[PDB]
Parts: structure tokens; C-alpha cells; sequence
């Protein structure tokens, strides 16, 4: 795969070391039966002994070098691989969350982790086995090879020409073997289904006593099946003796040509020693060659496949670029229409014209299922308008950054989530650098998580759990609305904020939004069921469904006569 | 471990009458592996020959004996795998018959309260895992054996002094894999923790990421990401470092022993006790030690890792039934009645909430009764009664001054048949499922009993006759909705006691088996079950059903 092999492009410098090292040890290693040769020779022939003492050093000098080599190059190279494994799977992770959130709808949540965390650690390890040892044999055969055309040349062309033979009877007939197992295997499963049908009904079974009646049936398949295996076991003695008669056969043509050839003249005895010695080595490096392959095989068409999945574009707008001072904080709506890009048939908003000032209050009521909670996920960056403008500062949401943005405006979901972190890291998550310890008492108190966590032994330090076993539902409220103040947002959103949270803090967040000075630099939305909350609210929209139905003040609807009356009185 | 032996010993009797097969399979292996171990010592013998006085009768001879070991080893190694094969699959097939027979004999608390797909898959996925055990084991075990014992022979009768030089060096191969794979479990727990807190963040992020995009900390997780990481980097570098260092010395000190024991090689043979073919012989002999001795002293933990899977299957097998004695009745002559008192049966597999209270009736020869209920008050729960479907925990029902469980199990079910809301139509023909549970004499009895309902125009109109396929359950049934084939199949075998727990309803109209229609010719007794309450024509008793209590 090209790509794949683009990824390993800045460790050239080390690969080319990994494979001269590995030609080095190569060479090195095939030393002892080459050395065995002519020192048997040596004594056949009576010679000197001043060489004895030189040539058995010799020659474990070389295997020693080969043996450090190895250490050497197998060091650098699961020390590159380890980099390359490490580099992937963290590309592969910033690439999943770059795309929208409509991806993921609350239930990928199983196949997107299968596809980072699982397949890409299984496919590396795949990876860095099969091609080291795939590496460390061809090179082995390789070098086998070079010094058997030296030592003859007619011996090394014999088992040139019979090794198709080897490596390709036994392949064949073992197609014919699991061709009549896939209908035993066929046979196996139909007859489990029978059996399985007949005892799923068993009162129908019980209730007119016919269990011999399903034995007999049961017998039948298994007779059948009997009498398909029998041909079985007749095809692997087949198959398994055609794999060990070329095998042996092989040797003996190798040593009878070589007895003929040693006689004529050609080559001594001892160099017949070597050849012997390098068959059954070139032997086993061809055949773990062979059993290697089917492995990068199918691990390189699985790359292919997270490859594939790392380029998958999103369409959310990336980015902005502009970064104010001194920002307004006002947000106007102008004829947004919003439909949700799961089921564009059907449009699910409509009609929303407002402006929230800044200094002011505007809470919006609706009943259940008015879908209002996709409305404060449309004041943020979450999703995209239709059909209408989304005014901020006289510009829209893309315009601006993505990080400056989302420190401006902060907003407490539905259901407030809690991270697995200290309880002070998840009161100033999300912050660019880590405020002193008195800004974090100022926003906890503020909040109102100071008169609860100071009783706690573990002081703001205490460790959390995944999703909320320690914190309760008025301790995951109140450690959100000091997450959404430590940063000082200009555009604050709260979402059912009070609906378990204590009456201790429901009254300091009363003075907070009505009475305290901290609200003329912000805008709030509200959106609460609870009527002891909007009295002193300057802006009240009705969201019955779809579009606003009626807007005010708090004397104007009551004058009116609508619908706001009547959900108030129930 | 005392757990596996218990499992082993039942394992190995298993396999009784298989032992022929065994002990040609061992012959065959020892005849294989002799052969395989012979013709290196001939190899030695052709390079003695070559390296002096040429002479071709002894160098042909030299290489006929390696044919004729050559076709002898092959057909030995050959016909040992066909037979191993064999064996696994004679293994496989008795341990499937054995168990479906065994778990035809149990109660219906068992298969109500397990899942019909655990049961399938113990009985065609995990029989296959389980069988391969000992054929594969057996193999293994007596083909090192034998080799070790083989090649170690040939070790002594080519040089006793040499032999023992690579005889002390086992013990170092030994301590070295027991010092390194304490090593490697220690290094692979902490590879599983750091991978595990690497998972850790993504069920953080990818879980919550409404929190996370709507805050703009998406960059926070990455690099939290990075940290995660590199822990688990430098984990597996440390891994790859000792893996590669055991290597090393296990190299190195294979090669320290292979340079004395050449180094003695060449001292010995230059006095006259060895020939150039005898070390060619002992080079070839000893590399194949090396791999097999560590098959050998690692086969026992293997084994033993493996077996654990029979323990589901033979669970099943050997578990106790929860039926009662069955016994013998009277079948010379049969009055037809039924008598019943003072039920408070439950469910074994739900005992604390009961569903009939105490109520008695009794069934004439000469009567019909019939059986209205709302909903949920025991409508077709008295019928698995009478049936002996389902025994109760309280009182007992009578038939002629005695109960239901010293029946037997096949005049007592010929006697009493039912049919219900869900007619279940099982894989055959029409003929073979008109005349289920009858062993024989169906081919004169089926042709009168089909035409009860409404004659037959759904039958005659194609194929013209009984034999037309059906299928599986959901099939090409079109007589009344498998009803009329239902009906038919009950007055085949004529019973003294008919249950009618969903009959007559929308087909009424074909009212020939509710009245003299069926009954009332000589002694008969049907028990008719309506939901809402019908006028009940020619009645003879009135039972309406609350919550397991009648007026
Ligand atoms: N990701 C989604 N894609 C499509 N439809 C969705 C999605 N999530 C929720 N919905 C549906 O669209 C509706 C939009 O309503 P929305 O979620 O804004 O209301 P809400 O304010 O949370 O509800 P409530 O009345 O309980 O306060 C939901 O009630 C739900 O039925
Ligand atoms: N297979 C079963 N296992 C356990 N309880 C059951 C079973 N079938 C029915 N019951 C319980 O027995 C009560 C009576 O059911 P019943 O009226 O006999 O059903 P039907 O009307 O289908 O004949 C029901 O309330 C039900 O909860
Ligand atoms: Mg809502
Ligand atoms: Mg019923």
C-alpha cells in the first residue's frame, strides 16, 4: 500500500541500519557447518595441526559477532515499530473527533472504540511479528542460496527444480480434504437443527410421548454423517502421505547425485558435509517463508480499511479566525429554521425571532416535547441553522474561533455529566491555563459547592468516578454551574438547573440573576418549568411547539389572557 | 488440581470402545517415527563409503534400504493421521447421541428456564471443541515419547562420551525459560493496566463529547490521549528489550555446547573411535532433540488448559431429573372417568405466586363440561393437569380410585390428547405429521380420520394426496390455519379423553367433534375451554372459571 508505506517515511535512516545489520548477522550465523566441513577434511587428509588451534576460534568469533547483530537489529527495530504504533493510534484518535456531532448520536458508541482502540493495536502487533520475521528468513534464504551455488553447482540446481515439487502436491491435495469437510461440517450443523427444532416444542413432544420417535429421527443424520467421515479419514492419509514421501525422497536424490558426483572427482567428502548441512536448513527457512505470508496477507487489506476511515471528512464548518476585544455579548435570531440532519423530512423548529440583550434576562417556557433543548444547543457551535441567521456581534458562530467562542459562551446541559478527574480539574475543565486556588473558592462559593465540600475530609481534592456515584444529583448541579462560572462567560445558559438542586441554592442563585451587579455584563436564557424564577425576568417567550406563540413581561401576559395564565394556575 | 481429575477419568472413559483404534494408531506412530530416525544413521553410512574404497554394490544397497525406509515410514505416517482423524470423529458422533438422549428424559423447568440457544450451542459448536481433545492429545504426547527415547538410543550406540556433554546442558535451557517466563506474566499485567487507563479517556471522550465540543476542550483530549501512550510505549519497549535479551542467551549458550561438543568431535576421530558419517550422524541427531524435549516437559499444563470445556456438557448429561416413578396400570378395559379434588398447583419454576386454588369437578362417560375464563385464571393450566404434563404441589388428580403418576407413558398420553391455541406443526409430510406419536398402522387409518373436520378440499385440491411436503413451522398450511390438520391428528388414535382448549371459536360452524358429532358412541368424555362465554349446545355441566375458582 502506498499510503501505508508514506507513513514510514522519516524512519529511513533507521531501516537502512536495521538491514544491513540483519545482512551482517545473517552472514555471520552461517558459520558452523561451513567450518565443519574442512576440519573433517583437514583430518581425512592428514594435515597440519597449527591450524586447529586458529580455525575452531575463528569460527566462534564470526556466530558470537552474528548472535550481538541480532541483539543489535532486533533492538532498533521493535524500538522504531513501538514509535510508529504509538504515532498511529494518536493520529487516529484526533482525526475521530474532528468530524460533526451528528456522527455520532449516542450510538456509535461501540463500533467507533472498536475501530480506535481495538483493531488499531491488533493490526500493529500483526504488523511488527510477521514483517521482522518475514525479513529475518528471506535474508536467511537468501544467503543460503548464494553460498550453495558456491560450494556446487549441480546439487544446487536439483533441489532448485524439486522444490515446486515440495511446496506444491501438498497444497493440492489438501483442497480435495476440506472440500469434503465443509459437508460434513454442513452435515453437522443441519443435524443440530433437527434436534434443536424437536426440543424447542417440547410439550407439544411431552404431551403425546413420542421421544422415540426423535431418536430415531436424531440417528438418522447421524448414520449419514458416518458415513461421509469415512471417506474423510481416507483423504487426510492420502494428504499426509503425500506431504512426508517428497520430503524424504528429496534427500536421497540429493545424496545419490552427490555420491556420484564425489566420485567422479568433482567435490570431496567433506563438501557433501556442508551441502547436507545446508539442506535442511534452506528447507525450514522456505517453510516458515510460506506459512508467514498468508498473515501480512490479510493484515494489509485491514489497513487498507482503517486507512480508509482516517480520511472520512466531516461537514461542519472547521474553524474561525477573528479574535475581539471588548465583545458585546448580545445575540440576535433572525428567521432561524432548524431541522435535525438525522431525519431532514421532518422539520422540527421554526420561526424564532428574539434578541438577547446584554443586562437582561430572557426565559423561555414551553410544555413537554416543545423541543427547547435544541434551541440553547443551537446558541452554541453544536449545530448549524437551516435556513436563517445566527447573528453574534454582527457576525455568525463560524466566523469566530472555535476556542475563543466556546470560553465566551458557556452553557449546563439537561443532564450535567462528571468527569473521572479531582474535583477542582472539573471545576476549571476546559480552561487554557489552571487559575490560582482563590479564583476557584471564589466561583465554588458562588456556586454554593463551598458549603457542602468543606465538610468532606478530602477537601476540593476528592477523585470521582466515571458518571456519578460519589456526587449526587444537587452535588452534579451544583459542580456545573461553577464549571460554566469559573471562566466568566458573556453568555450564560442554564438548563434545568434548579430541578434537584438544594433550596439553599436556589436562593443565592436568585440574587445572583436578579440582585447581584455581575449581571450587566451578561445575557441569560432560561429555560425552567419552575414559576418562582421568571417574575422579575424582563423577557418571557412561549414555546407551545414549533414557533413562539406569545411574548412579554410578566404584567403584559397576565393582561392578555393567554395560555401563560392557564400554566400558571396549574 | 482435584476439580480436572474427576472430569479427566469420565473424559477417558468416554472413549471404551475405541481402543482398537488407539492401539493401532500408537503401533502406526512408533513404526513413523522409527523410520523417521533411521535414515540419518544411513546417511552417516553413504559418506563413510564415499570418503574410501569405492565399491557399488554396497552404495546401492546403501540406497535401497533408504527407499525401502522411505515407503515405510510414509505408509506408517500416513495411516496413523487417517486414523486419528477417525477416532475423533466416532468420539464426536457418541457424546452427541448421548447427550440428546440424555436430555430427552428432562423436566419442563429446564426448558423454559434456559434459553433454547445455549442449548444449541453445547450441543453443535461445543461437542466439536471437546471431542478433538484426547486425538490430538494422544498424538502429541506418544509421538515425543517415543522420539525422545528413540533419538537419545541413537544418541549412546554412536558415542557415550559425547552424548553426555549435551546431556548437562538441559538444565540451563530449563533455568533459563523458568527465569524468563516469570519475567514476562509480571510485565504483561502492567501492559494490561496501561491499556486499560488508555481506554479510560476514550470512554471519557468519546462518551461525553456533547460536554466536551460544547466547553472547546476537544484538544485536552488529545493530549491527555498522548500521555496514555506513551506509558503503554514504554511498557512494550521494555517488553521487546527482555524478550530479546532471552533470546540472546539462549543462543549463545546452545552455541557454547555445539562448539565443545564439535571441539571433542574432532579430538575422538582423529585417534580412530568415530568416521566423518558417524558425526554427520550425531550433528543431524542432536538439533532434533532440542525442540522435542520442550514439546515434552510443556505438554502437561497445555493439556490441562485445554480441557476446560467439558465441564457445560457433561453438567447437562448427568443432572438429576425432576419426574416422578412411573408404574403400571390396568389396560384390559378402561371405564373413561376421571376424578379431581383439591388442587393448588404452582409452578416449579415460579412456587410463590400460585395459579389455581382449591376446586374439585369430575368428568362423566356420558357428559361434556365445559370451561369459561377470563383471562389468566388457569384456562389451559387444568389441561396440562389430566395430561400428566405437569404434576401438582398440591392435591392430586384421580382416575378410577387412583392417581396419575403410576401410569405409564405410553397408554396413559394414547388415552388423553389435546389441542391448543398454537397447533405446532413439526418437519415431515402431512401423512407423517397427521399420524405423529403412532409407530405403525397409520397407512389404514389416516384416509378416515383427515376428513373430520370439513371433509378435504384444502388436500385434494393439489397433489392429490396425504404426502405433500410442509416444511418448518410458518409454512403453506391453509386448513383452517394448521387447525383442521391438528384435529384430525388427535381422533387418529381414537382417545377415551379428548381436552379442547382453543377449538370450535371463529370454525363453530364445523361442530362435528364437540357433541354425538364425536362423542356419546358408547363411553366418551370431552372437555371443551371457550374464552368468552358461548351458549353451550346440548350441555350437560356449566364450569366458569375466576382465578382458580368455579360457583
Ligand atoms: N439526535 C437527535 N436526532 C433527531 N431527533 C432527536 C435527536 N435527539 C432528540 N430527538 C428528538 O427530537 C425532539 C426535540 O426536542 P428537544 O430534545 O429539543 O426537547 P427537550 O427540551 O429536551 O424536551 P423536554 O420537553 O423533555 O424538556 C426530542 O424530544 C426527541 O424526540
Ligand atoms: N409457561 C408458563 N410458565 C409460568 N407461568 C405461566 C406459564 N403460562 C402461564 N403462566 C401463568 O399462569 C396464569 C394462568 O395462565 P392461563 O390462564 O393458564 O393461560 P392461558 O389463558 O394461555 O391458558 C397466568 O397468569 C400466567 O402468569
Ligand atoms: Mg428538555
Ligand atoms: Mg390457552
Amino acid at each position: 500500500v502506498r499510503r501505508l508505506l508514506g507513513c514510514l517515511g522519516s524512519e529511513t535512516r533507521r531501516l537502512s541500519l536495521f538491514l544491513v545489520l540483519v545482512v551482517l548477522s545473517s552472514l555471520g550465523e552461517m558459520a558452523i557447518p561451513f567450518f565443519t566441513g574442512r576440519l573433517t577434511d583437514w583430518i581425512l587428509q592428514d594435515g597440519s595441526a597449527d591450524t586447529f588451534t586458529r580455525n575452531l576460534t575463528l569460527m566462534s568469533i564470526l556466530t558470537i559477532a552474528s548472535a550481538v547483530l541480532e541483539f543489535v537489529g532486533d533492538g532498533i527495530y521493535n524500538n522504531t515499530m513501538g514509535h510508529v504504533h504509538s504515532h498511529l493510534q494518536g493520529e487516529v484518535f484526533g482525526a475521530v473527533l474532528r468530524q460533526e456531532t451528528e456522527f455520532f448520536q449516542q450510538n456509535q458508541t461501540g463500533n467507533i472504540m472498536s475501530r480506535v482502540t481495538e483493531d488499531t493495536s491488533t493490526l500493529s502487533d500483526s504488523l511488527s511479528e510477521n514483517l521482522s520475521l518475514f525479513l529475518w528468513y528471506l535474508v536467511r534464504g537468501l544467503c543460503l542460496l548464494g553460498i550453495m551455488l558456491w560450494g556446487s553447482v549441480s546439487l544446487t540446481m536439483v533441489t532448485l527444480i524439486t522444490l515446486p515439487l515440495l511446496f506444491l502436491l501438498p497444497k493440492k491435495v489438501g483442497k480435495w480434504y476440506q472440500l469434503l469437510e465443509v459437508q460434513v461440517r454442513e452435515s453437522l450443523a443441519k443435524s443440530s437443527q433437527v434436534a434443536i427444532e424437536a426440543l424447542s416444542a417440547m410439550p407439544t413432544v411431552r404431551s403425546f410421548a413420542n421421544e422415540e420417535g426423535e431418536a430415531q429421527k436424531f440417528r438418522e443424520k447421524l448414520q449419514e454423517i458416518k458415513t461421509l467421515n469415512q471417506k474423510e479419514a481416507v483423504a487426510y492419509a492420502v494428504n499426509s502421505w503425500t506431504t512426508s514421501i517428497s520430503g524424504m525422497l528429496l534427500k536421497v536424490g540429493i545424496l545419490y547425485i552427490g555420491g556420484q558426483l564425489v566420485t567422479s572427482g568433482a567435490v570431496s567428502s567433506g563438501n557433501l558435509v556442508t551441502f547436507v548441512l545446508y539442506q535442511m536448513q534452506f528447507t525450514q527457512a522456505v517453510e516458515v517463508l510460506l506459512s508467514i505470508y498468508p498473515r501480512v496477507q490479510k493484515a494489509v487489506g485491514s489497513s487498507e480499511k482503517i486507512f480508509e476511515y482516517l480520511d472520512r471528512t466531516p461537514r461542519c464548518p472547521p474553524s474561525g479566525l477573528l479574535t475581539p476585544l471588548h465583545l458585546e455579548g448580545l445575540v440576535q435570531f433572525q428567521d432561524v429554521s432548524f431541522a435535525y440532519p438525522n431525519r431532514p423530512d421532518v422539520l422540527v423548529l421554526q420561526g424564532l425571532t428574539f434578541t438577547l440583550r446584554p443586562g437582561e434576562v430572557t426565559a423561555l417556557v414551553g410544555p413537554n416535547g416543545s423541543g427547547k433543548s435544541t434551541v440553547a444547543a443551537l446558541l452554541q457551535n453544536l449545530y448549524q441553522p437551516t435556513g436563517g441567521q445566527l447573528l453574534l456581534d454582527g457576525k455568525p458562530l463560524p466566523q469566530y474561533e472555535h476556542r475563543y467562542l466556546h470560553r465566551q459562551v458557556a452553557a449546563v446541559g439537561q443532564e450535567p455529566q462528571v468527569f473521572g478527574r479531582s474535583l477542582q480539574e472539573n471545576i476549571a475543565y476546559g480552561l487554557t491555563q489552571k487559575p490560582t486556588m482563590e479564583e476557584i473558592t471564589a466561583a465554588a462559593v458562588k456556586s454554593g459547592a463551598h458549603s457542602f465540600i468543606s465538610g468532606l475530609p478530602q477537601g476540593y481534592d476528592t477523585e470521582v468516578d466515571e458518571a456519578g456515584s460519589q456526587l449526587s444529583g444537587g452535588q452534579r448541579q451544583a459542580v456545573a454551574l461553577a464549571r460554566a462560572l469559573i471562566r466568566k462567560p458573556c453568555v450564560l445558559i442554564l438548563d434545568d438547573a434548579t430541578s434537584a438542586l438544594d433550596a439553599n441554592s436556589q436562593l443565592q442563585v436568585e440574587q445572583l440573576l436578579y440582585e447581584s451587579p455581575e449581571r450587566y455584563s451578561r445575557s441569560v436564557l432560561l429555560i425552567t418549568q419552575h414559576l418562582s424564577l421568571v417574575e422579575q425576568a424582563d423577557h418571557i417567550l412561549f414555546l407551545e411547539g414549533g414557533a413562539i406563540r406569545e411574548g412579554g413581561t410578566h404584567q403584559q401576559l397576565m393582561e392578555k389572557k393567554g395560555c401563560y395564565w392557564a400554566m400558571v394556575q396549574a | 488440581q482435584v476439580n480436572n481429575k474427576v472430569l479427566m477419568w469420565r473424559l477417558l472413559k468416554l472413549s471404551r470402545p475405541d481402543l482398537p483404534l488407539l492401539v493401532a494408531a500408537f503401533f502406526f506412530l512408533v513404526l513413523a517415527v522409527l523410520g523417521e530416525t533411521l535414515i540419518p544413521h544411513y546417511s552417516g553410512r553413504v559418506i563413510d563409503i564415499l570418503g574410501g574404497d569405492f565399491d557399488p554394490h554396497a552404495f546401492a544397497s546403501a540406497i535401497f534400504f533408504m527407499c525401502l525406509f522411505s515407503f515405510g515410514s510414509s505408509l506408517s505416517a500416513g495411516c496413523r493421521g487417517g486414523c486419528f482423524t477417525y477416532t475423533m470423529s466416532r468420539i464426536n458422533l457418541r457424546i452427541r447421541e448421548q447427550l440428546f438422549s440424555s436430555l430427552l428424559r428432562q423436566d419442563l423447568g429446564f426448558f423454559q428456564e434456559t434459553k433454547t440457544g445455549e442449548l444449541n450451542s453445547r450441543l453443535s459448536s461445543d461437542t466439536t471443541l471437546m471431542s478433538n481433545w484426547l486425538p490430538l492429545n494422544a498424538n502429541v504426547l506418544l509421538r515425543s515419547l517415543v522420539k525422545v527415547v528413540g533419538l537419545y538410543g541413537f544418541m549412546l550406540s554412536i558415542s557415550p562420551r559425547l552424548t553426555l556433554l549435551s546431556l548437562l546442558h538441559m538444565p540451563f535451557t530449563i533455568a533459563a525459560e523458568k527465569v524468563y517466563n516469570t519475567r514476562h506474566q509480571e510485565v504483561l499485567r502492567e501492559i494490561q493496566d496501561a491499556v486499560a487507563r488508555a481506554g479510560q479517556v476514550v470512554r471519557e471522550a468519546v462518551g461525553g463529547l456533547q460536554t466536551v465540543r460544547s466547553f472547546g476542550a476537544e484538544e485536552h483530549e488529545v493530549c491527555r490521549y498522548k500521555e496514555a501512550l506513551e506509558q503503554c510505549r514504554q511498557l512494550y519497549w521494555r517488553r521487546d528489550l527482555e524478550r530479546a535479551l532471552y533470546l540472546l542467551v539462549r543462543r549463545v549458550l546452545h552455541l557454547g555446547v555445539q562448539m565443545l561438543m564439535l571441539s571433542c568431535g574432532l579430538q575422538q576421530m582423529q585417534d580412530g573411535e568415530l568416521t566423518q558419517g558417524s558425526l554427520l550422524s550425531f550433528m543431524i541427531y542432536q538439533e532434533s532433540v532440542g525442540s522435542y524435549v520442550q514439546t515434552l516437559v510443556y505438554i502437561y499444563g497445555d493439556m490441562l488448559s485445554n480441557v476446560g470445556a467439558a465441564e457445560k456438557v457433561f453438567s447437562y448429561m448427568d443432572r438429576q431429573p425432576n419426574l416422578p416413578s412411573p408404574g403400571t396400570l390396568a389396560p384390559t378395559t378402561l371405564q373413561g372417568v376421571v376424578k379431581f379434588q383439591d388442587v393448588s398447583f404452582a409452578y416449579p419454576n415460579r412456587p410463590d405466586r400460585p395459579v389455581l386454588k382449591g376446586l374439585t369437578f369430575t368428568l362423566r362417560p356420558g357428559e361434556v363440561t365445559a370451561l369459561v375464563g377470563p383471562n389468566g385464571s388457569g384456562k389451559s393450566t387444568v389441561a396440562a393437569l389430566l395430561q400428566n404434563l405437569y404434576q401438582p404441589t398440591g392435591g392430586q388428580v384421580l382416575l378410577d380410585e387412583k392417581p396419575i403418576s403410576q401410569y405409564e407413558h405410553c397408554y396413559l398420553h394414547s388415552q388423553v390428547v389435546s389441542v391448543g391455541q398454537e397447533p405446532v406443526l413439526f418437519s415431515g409430510s402431512v401423512r407423517n405429521n397427521i399420524a405423529y406419536g403412532l409407530q405403525s398402522c397409520e397407512d389404514d387409518k389416516v384416509m378416515a380420520a383427515a376428513q373430520a373436520a370439513h371433509a378435504d378440499d384444502f388436500i385434494q385440491e393439489m397433489e392429490h394426496g396425504i404426502y405433500t411436503d410442509v416444511g418448518e413451522k410458518g409454512s403453506q398450511l391453509a386448513a383452517g390455519q394448521k387447525q383442521r390438520l391438528a384435529i384430525a391428528r388427535a381422533l387418529v388414535r381414537d382417545p377415551r379423553v379428548l381436552i379442547l382448549d382453543e377449538a370450535t371459536s371463529a370454525l363453530d360452524v364445523q361442530c362435528e367433534q364437540a357433541l354425538q358429532d364425536w362423542n356419546s358412541r358408547g363411553d366418551r368424555t370431552v372437555l371443551v375451554i371457550a374464552h368468552r362465554l358461548q351458549t353451550v349446545q346440548r350441555a350437560h355441566q356449566i364450569l366458569v372459571l375466576q382465578e382458580g375458582k368455579l360457583q
